[PDB]
């Protein structure tokens, strides 16, 4: 039946193993997807994590293998690519807290929130999302009022009032608010502490994808 | 400030241009045909190794061969006679929106978020696929890509560009801009002088080669376009998009002549393809199933169904013995 | 398992 | 504005062009899938000693 | 007075071996043909087969039951059916705790889980409760066999070194032997299943409620009503069967008729688990749920 094909079966085989096991090493890793609003912040998280076309960082945290996924290179329309990164466990949305003033910058990246948010790819993916510059927007807040990107804000212009209410703007856009949790951090300096919130927030996402595997959730 | 008044009579006059010439319809000529509706194609092979969506996959010239491409980084090149996998490609970048295999059959194309045209040399003194170019000159993602020959690839991009390489060379010989809109896909011409490209601004524009200006411009699609392929003939092409609808336009007539559309249909299509004979068109929807719609008369004629999630790529052998789908349930199946 | 007696 | 300026350009082009009766390319359509159609696999079965997937 | 006690076994075998052979199968064919392989859907074919095989084994237990204690089919039909129950219902055993132990391995430590824990590992697991079932089942394929009964009857009664023809001996061997097989029951069996499954279950319960991950109580009511189903089905059978090990010698002379029957009807409840493991593993799940009726 087969005569000198019995050894293209074979390589066949032996490279299917190959896909295997790099299939195997491949699933192994987490992959994350940083969708950062603007250069700003988006940047700044990636150096602070161990270390053209869509830049992959990898790097390793308590033993466990991370991929981000820096897709900023990629302007273009975001529903047509969007689609590649539907197994994300995680989307790393990335905001400049001290983009209120500048242009009207807050109210896109709302936008682009709310694009990946409620997308219909990324339903039961959890979001971090960080809030850089703190630094600056303390002391921006000080002389520059949250008023001129939120007009309906009624609280005492210091630092944690208003974080607390772009955040909480940033949270109330996921209609979603079952299948998807809104992980969210205000970035320190540190890099062991932005880190630990990713290492965190994708250990609570595995647990929840398990539960949801095995039945229980 | 006079040139958009200017522009908008131009339309107005291409569009009575177009009237003029749409004597009859597509429909009403091809009326007394032979209904060739009894279509069924049983899976005669289930390609199976890629662990993740299947993006792209492209028939060789042999009707034998095809390359597949997929997001777990690997490009399978299988013996679909046989199920055995000749080669398997480890792609410097998993992200890989498109493949294709040269007409001679010694090199392969992927690329995808990269906006890296990859060329990996086959046939190499030594045992291994090799990556002969790396073709880096597109802003924007890379939608479709096609060998003209072995030295000559065709590239539509997510920038609104399609580009004309020289693989030894790798530097663009032609730049084909015009598009407003993300290219979705590629269709080279039978004789390889034109092709067609498909955009997300849902017009697709003929192409020439040679010197690379758009010869013609066809719209009709309501939204994105994201599968072209030409008829046989290669004097018209069909057309898959977002609005559940495949078009037919003829070159020379410069106009559509059929829409291929069912109410039940209400889902966008991944991928179009023509069978030997141009009689039936094999549109891949990503309501799961593919559908075989009888290009003369848009009465479908047939269903692919055998895919869990969306069939994301569908190719017809050169000599037309076989459909493959390729799906993003990492399985490709050959029909006949 | 099975209590056979 | 460069753009509208080459657009209208283009759009010249596009309006100069021969076309012809969409009853002809219709019927060079028809008559092209007629001529090819026995070698089509697909249209109608071929047999399996000749069919190479089995 | 004790009759009633006799037709809820009769049913209890029958609704088990009807529900268990229609509901399992359809485990095997979505699980194991319609769907892709992961580890746990394996684990749920691995219970599925042994909680099949056993349900399909089962008519010959409810006819046994029928000729008050003749087996009719012959030697190898007993020597196969009993080989393959005590292989099922051990397995259909080791693999809830296996699947315990999974779910309590993927809740407290995620990292290794996400590392770890693919389709290969698990099927190089998924052997070792076979592995143990077919070991723990070598005293029936080894000694269990038809036995003629001189009042016109045939049993199927482990015989015990048959080397030995000593009336008074083989009492002594047998209750010798079947003391050992009842500490591995409750020591192997139950009380090594059913502390895996209680510990797992307990400390996926705890995590999820100390972490406050989840956001509704289908995750604690489903592991209730699990490690409760197991605990409720196994726990009359094992109870009774070691109150009988450790009244053997008594037993095997006839004299105490009641755990006679208390063996009959709680072992009907320990077979009930078989069936209504698809009913509690798979069909709970909405993936498996929308899965069967696409299939069709
Ligand atoms: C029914 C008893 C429990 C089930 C049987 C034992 C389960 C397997 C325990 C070991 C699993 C593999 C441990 C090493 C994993 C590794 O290589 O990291
Ligand atoms: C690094 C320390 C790890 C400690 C915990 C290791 C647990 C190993 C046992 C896992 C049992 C389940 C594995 C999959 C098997 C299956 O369910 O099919």
């Amino acid at each position: 039946l087969s005569a000198e094909d019995k050894a293209a079966v074979e390589r066949s085989k032996m490279i299917d193993r190959n896909l295997r096991e790099d299939g195997e090493k491949a699933a192994r890793e987490v992959k994350l997807l940083l969708l950062g609003a603007g250069e700003s912040g988006k940047s700044t998280i990636v150096k602070q994590m161990k270390i053209t076309g869509i830049v992959e960082t990898h790097f390793t945290f308590k033993d466990l293998h991370f991929k981000m996924f820096d897709v900023g290179a990629q302007r273009s329309e975001r529903k047509k690519w969007i689609h590649c990164f539907e197994g994300v466990t995680a989307i790393i949305f990335c905001v400049a807290l001290s983009d209120y003033d500048l242009v009207n910058r807050m109210h896109e990246s709302m936008k682009l929130f709310d694009s990946i948010c409620n997308n219909k790819w990324f339903t039961d993916t959890s979001i971090i999302l960080f809030l850089n510059k703190k630094d600056l927007f303390e002391e921006k807040i000080k002389k520059s009022p949250l008023t001129i990107c939120y007009p309906e804000y009624a609280g005492s212009n210091t630092y944690e009032e208003a974080a607390a209410y772009i955040q909480c703007q940033f949270e109330d856009l996921n209609k979603r608010k079952d299948t998807k949790e809104i992980y969210t951090h205000f970035t320190c300096s540190t890099d062991t502490k932005n880190v630990q919130f990713v290492f965190d927030a994708v250990t609570d996402v595995i647990i929840k994808n398990n539960l949801k595997d095995c039945g229980l959730f | 400030d006079e040139l958009r008044q200017e522009a908008e009579q131009l339309k107005n006059q291409i569009r009575d241009a177009r009237k003029a010439c749409a004597d009859a319809t597509l429909s009403q000529i091809t009326n007394n045909i032979d209904p060739v509706g009894r279509i069924q194609m049983r899976t005669r092979r289930t390609l199976r190794g890629h662990l993740a969506k299947i993006y792209a996959m492209h028939w060789g010239t042999d009707s034998r061969l095809l390359v597949s491409a997929s997001q777990d980084g690997k490009l399978i090149i299988w013996d679909s006679y046989t199920t055995n996998k000749v080669h398997a490609i480890p792609l410097r970048s998993s992200w890989v929106m498109t493949c294709a295999y040269a007409p001679s059959g010694n090199y392969v194309a992927c690329g995808g978020l990269d906006n890296i045209c990859s060329i990996y040399n086959l046939k190499t003194r030594e045992g291994n696929v090799r990556v002969s170019r790396e073709l880096a000159g597109h802003t924007g993602y890379l939608s479709c890509c096609r060998f003209l020959d072995d030295n000559q690839i065709v590239t539509s991009s997510g920038d609104t560009t399609c580009a004309l390489w020289d693989i030894e060379t790798g530097q663009q010989t032609t730049t084909f801009t015009g598009h407003t809109g993300d290219v979705m896909s590629l269709s080279l011409a039978p004789d390889t002088r034109l092709f067609v490209s498909g955009a997300c601004d849902a017009s697709a524009k003929l192409w020439d080669v040679r010197e690379g200006m758009c010869r013609q411009t066809f719209t009709g699609h309501e939204s994105d376009i994201n599968a072209i392929c030409f008829f046989p003939n290669g004097n018209a092409f069909a057309t898959g998009s977002d609005d559940a609808t495949c078009r037919l336009f003829d070159l020379r007539a410069d106009q559509e002549l059929m829409t291929y559309s069912h109410d039940n249909i209400i889902c966008g299509i991944t991928s179009v393809s023509f069978s030997k004979s141009g009689r039936l068109l094999l549109a891949g929807y990503d309501d799961f199933n593919c559908n075989v719609w009888d290009a003369l008369k848009a009465d479908r004629a047939g269903v692919l169904a055998g895919h869990d999630n969306r069939v994301s790529c569908l190719g017809v052998t050169d000599d037309g013995m076989a459909v493959a789908t390729g799906s993003w349930d990492s399985f490709l199946k050959i029909w006949n | 398992m099975l209590f056979i007696i | 504005i460069a753009q509208a300026r080459k657009l209208v350009e283009q759009l010249k082009m596009e309006a100069n062009i021969d076309r012809i009766k969409v009853s002809k390319a219709a019927a060079d359509l028809m008559a092209y899938c007629e001529a090819h159609a026995k070698e089509d696999p697909l249209l109608t079965p071929v047999p399996a000693s000749e069919n190479p997937f089995r | 007075g004790y009759l009633f006690l006799d037709i809820i076994t009769y049913l209890v075998f029958a609704v088990t071996f009807v529900l268990g052979v229609l509901g399992n199968g359809l485990v095997i064919w979505v699980a194991g043909f319609r769907m892709t392989h992961t580890v746990t859907t394996i684990s749920y074919l691995n219970l599925a087969v042994a909680d099949f095989c056993f349900t399909s084994t089962l008519p010959f237990f409810m006819v046994r039951k029928a000729m008050g204690g003749h087996w009719p089919f012959g030697w190898f039909l007993c020597k196969f059916v009993f080989t393959i129950v005590d292989i099922n219902l051990f397995g259909s055993v080791f693999l809830i705790a296996l699947i315990a132990l999974d779910r309590c391995v993927c809740v407290l430590h995620p990292v290794w889980t996400q590392n770890h824990r693919t389709v290969s590992l698990a099927k190089k697991v998924i052997i070792g409760p076979w592995v143990m079932a077919l070991l723990l089942t070598l005293p029936v394929i080894i000694r269990v066999t038809t036995v003629p009964g001189k009042t016109g009857t045939v049993a199927c009664t482990f015989n015990f070194s048959p080397w030995t023809n000593d009336p008074k001996e083989r009492i002594n061997v047998a209750v010798a032997m079947l003391t050992v097989r009842g500490i591995i029951r409750f020591i192997i069996g139950f009380s090594a299943p059913m502390s895996i499954v209680a510990v797992s279950y307990g400390l996926i319960a705890t995590k999820i409620h100390k972490q406050g991950l989840i956001k509704s109580s289908r995750p604690l009511r489903v592991l209730s009503f699990v490690a409760a189903a197991f605990f409720l089905c196994w726990s009359p059978y094992q109870v009774v069967a070691l109150i009988a090990t450790v009244r053997i010698r008594e037993l095997l002379q006839g004299m105490y008729k009641e755990i006679g029957i208390a063996v009959d009807v709680t072992s009907a409840l320990a077979f009930f688990n078989s069936c209504l493991n698809p009913m509690l593993y798979v069909f709970m799940g909405q993936d498996f749920r929308e899965r069967l009726i696409h299939a069709l």
